[PDB]
């Protein structure tokens, strides 16, 4: 779910607010549309994408979803006991919150007209 | 990430 994702976010890049990430680029947030502008919103589009391909399955709400995962000592585990929907979900959730840890963060492409420049 | 959280 969110929070976890959130979770995630706080665990893979804790030098930077969560916040951070929530509105970036075309994807990074409520958009979900357009050329991403650069690396860290291509981890969002892949990620984006991962959400659509999951909701195919029937009962599968990847914003609600909750799933079993551990974040220790610099990993990332999606843990044995979830279904596929949870496994799906929190994969999409785990190799987002990688890619967010390599990916550049330029402050222009924060917080950007979605509707001028996403389509 | 998304802050559509409900
Ligand atoms: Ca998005």
């Amino acid at each position: 779910n969110l929070y976890q994702f959130k979770n995630m976010i706080q665990c893979t890049v804790p030098s930077r607010s969560w916040a951070d990430f929530a509105d970036y680029g075309c994807y990074c947030g409520k958009g979900g549309s357009g050329t991403p502008v650069d690396d860290l919103d291509r981890c969002c589009q892949t990620h984006d994408n991962c959400y659509n391909e999951a909701e195919n399955i029937s009962g599968c709400r990847p914003y609600f979803k909750t799933y079993s995962y551990e974040c220790t000592q610099g990993t990332l585990t999606c843990k044995g006991d979830n279904n596929a929907c949870a496994a799906s979900v929190c994969d999409c959730d785990r190799l987002a919150a990688i890619c967010f840890a390599g990916a550049p963060y330029n402050d222009a492409n924060y917080n950007i007209d979605l509707k001028a420049r996403c389509n | 990430k998304l802050v559509f959280f409900a």
